[PDB]
RNA sequence: UGCCUGGCGGCCGUAGCGCGGUGGUCCCACCUGACCCCAUGCCGAACUCAGAAGUGAAACGCCGUAGCGCCGAUGGUAGUGUGGGGUCUCCCCAUGCGAGAGUAGGGAACUGCCAGGCAU
RNA sequence: CCUCCUAAAGAGUAACGGAGGAGCACGAAGGUUGGCUAAUCCUGGUCGGACAUCAGGAGGUUAGUGCAAUGGCAUAAGCCAGCUUGACUGCGAGCGUGACGGCGCGAGCAGGUGCGAAAGCAGGUCAUAGUGAUCCGGUGGUUCUGAAUGGAAGGGCCAUC
RNA sequence: CCGACUUACCAACCCGAUGCAAACUGCGAAUACCGGAGAAUGUUAUCACGGGAGACACACGGCGGGUGCUAACGUCCGUC
RNA sequence: CGCGGGGUGGAGCAGCCUGGUAGCUCGUCGGGCUCAUAACCCGAAGAUCGUCGGUUCAAAUCCGGCCCCCGCAACCA
RNA sequence: AGGGCUACACACGUGCUACAAUGGCGCAUACAAAGAGAAGCGACCUCGCGAGAGCAAGCGGACCUCAUAAAGUGCGUCGUAGUCCGGAUUGGAGUCUGCAACUCGACUCCAUGAAGUCGGAAUCGCUAGUAAUCGUGGAUCAGAAUGCCACGGUGAAUACGU
């Protein structure tokens, strides 16, 4: 993928001085990229479940997979195990290509006040956002003409502060929100 | 990795450079450097002596009397 | 012969935790490649296989550290058998047994087999 | 009748004595092999709700356990998946238990079946509660047998209701 | 109203520290009990088989626990 | 410090046979309607299903404590 | 002088307007009555997207303007989609009278956008140039009606029975 190729060749040598390590292994990177589509409430009508798994079918060549309510406030019919969502969990080559399909193909999805959150990193390399639409990859440019549902985002970096979270992949075309 | 949908970026990466319905570089603000602010302060940034759509030129020397068409 | 590292054990835990210093092209871990054997809820994350480079960050490990777990006297104390005395709610004495907790002091484990690195 | 306490550190043990459970469930909730690991709180984001989820951190098992509760459980006795049906048949030294009928564990053998590369494991389910001895009534198999002889109602034996 | 300009007002989570428990433990006796070895003493103890029981309504007291009232010249049990 | 039944919106009553609020009817409220109101007619709202605790994805509904109402038990001599 | 008569989770009497298609929209296009105007009405012409303003013939109205009155007629287009309908609400800007348009006026332009799918118990006007339905003008009036008074256009259905 050209974004983490550019990222190791170029911004890899210039955090390594910024932040003055003493070990290259010491330089931060995305590990994955876990999902969850959260829509909740489908167990009554399973329609809903299925659509999202097919929006998650078109975000990659993986496969969908469900997402389970825990503490289960909400209840149906099921006891705790009630399915919210749909998951898709993304590493490496399957999560840096897709993030460079955003502000490429997907201009109209992405705006300058639903950009990176600057404020949201944390010295954990955790980090989480919502994007309220289904955002797909085809072989082509190429949209669903459907809307309704939404997606939401888990993230999990090797970054030993916030504000090296921060600096991880901050060099791209992706607007910052404020 | 069980395949479902095949990535392809040839299609997509080429001539992303301007924007078009296929394509843009980037989106709204940041790289577009775009503004969103809002402002008021109403009539007093311009000029005071402005007038209503009319025939005549500025500081005329006459206006016809209505009355004295007879 | 001594020092250091690795796999596998002994003990049955003053064998630990926290903190600080600090080390590796011996080993080790991070790590590179995935295509083949093998594999995933989807996922080369995990498991598996072919393994380059760089490093000592994490993980790993040694040393310092008595903050914490923890070892812990002596003596007294509680409890308790028997005998005598004896209060209603249980108790005193002679005599045999006698803690737990605390104080002082201590504690940063000890050790075996086999292989690798290093030294005259 | 089971568990904790009554119960007094070998052991047994009462009173309408204090608390809680049992009248069944499971063909997966069984065998076997490999691997995995929590309640809860904090952190982060929004269609995402409520206080609801994915991820990370702290927690370091509190959770989970077919069914209340104690004991126990990470080498898991918890959980997930492949293959599998030992939810074994004929037998059993020894130990534990009760007055006895009867009852719990079990060294170990032969037959036959299954897992695992193989060592190795398989007598159902973490163990204990889920009412039924004996006469008797029914039903399947049966050269074990059937009174003058031969068949036989019938009797016995085994299995089970 | 997200938020905040405010103390006048409550409590233990969490935390420092004191107090406490049949159905809490982190620690943990004495006295027993039972296997093994052993002296002296005990008229056979311990135990198998056989003939025969009587007994199944036990009680004030000491020491321990329940219950009642930390009542009973009470009541259930452990124990002499 | 016994036992059995009861505790529902303003008011009466159904329910439960272990659950997934709000039923039926009178009343109330606005509207049609009338000179006006009773009343017919149309439509809508209500509520800590005694209460606190327990079980559960979910409790008015199953279960324990407690408060309240009614009945039963409440001596033979 | 300023404020209020105009406030606001309500209800009603009476009126308007839409939900469209024998309707809307863009273009072409036909046939009226009536009424006001001396610090007033007003074409041609000029300026502006436009309200409107400028310039200015005419006139006191059988002498002029509103004015191609609209519905209707010709042509393209929509297919029931909350629309090619409706256009409340709401942002921005321009025009107007007047001492002055903040609460709280009228007109114009751009943009935005909601209920509404012909509507309950029920109810009202009308017998023909009537109702239904389309447009116009005036009083009152600095300015300013969807009410009121008057006007002309198109123009029904049905009337057994009592």
């Amino acid at each position: 993928a050209k974004l983490h190729d550019y990222y190791k060749d170029e911004v890899v040598k210039k955090l390594m001085t910024e932040f003055n390590y003493n070990s290259v292994m010491q330089v931060p990177r995305v590990e994955k990229i876990t999902l969850n589509m959260g829509v909740g409430e489908a167990i009554a009508d399973k329609k809903l479940l299925d659509n999202a798994a097919a929006d998650l079918a078109a975000i990659s060549g993986q496969k969908p997979l469900i997402t389970k309510a825990r503490k289960s406030v909400a209840g149906f019919k099921i006891r705790q195990g009630y399915p919210i969502g749909c998951k898709v969990t993304l590493r490496g080559e399957r999560m840096w290509e897709f993030f460079e399909r955003l502000i490429t193909i997907a201009v109209p999805r992405i705006r300058d006040f639903r950009g990176l959150s600057a404020k949201s990193f944390d010295g954990r390399g955790n980090y989480s956002m919502g994007v309220r639409e289904q955002i797909i990859f085809p072989e082509i440019d190429y949209d669903k003409v459907d809307r309704v549902r939404g997606l939401d985002i888990t993230i999990t970096t090797t970054a030993k502060s916030d504000e090296e979270g921060r600096a991880l992949l901050a060099a791209f075309d992706f607007p910052f929100r404020k | 990795m069980k395949k479902d949908i095949h990535p392809k970026y040839e299609e997509i990466t080429a001539s992303c450079s301007c924007g078009n319905v296929m394509k843009i570089r980037s989106t709204v603000g940041h790289d577009l450097n775009l503004d969103v602010c809002s402002k008021c302060h109403p009539f007093f940034t311009g000029k005071q002596r402005d007038v209503a759509t009319g025939g005549r030129v500025d500081r005329f020397n006459k206006r016809f009397n209505i009355p004295g068409s007879k």
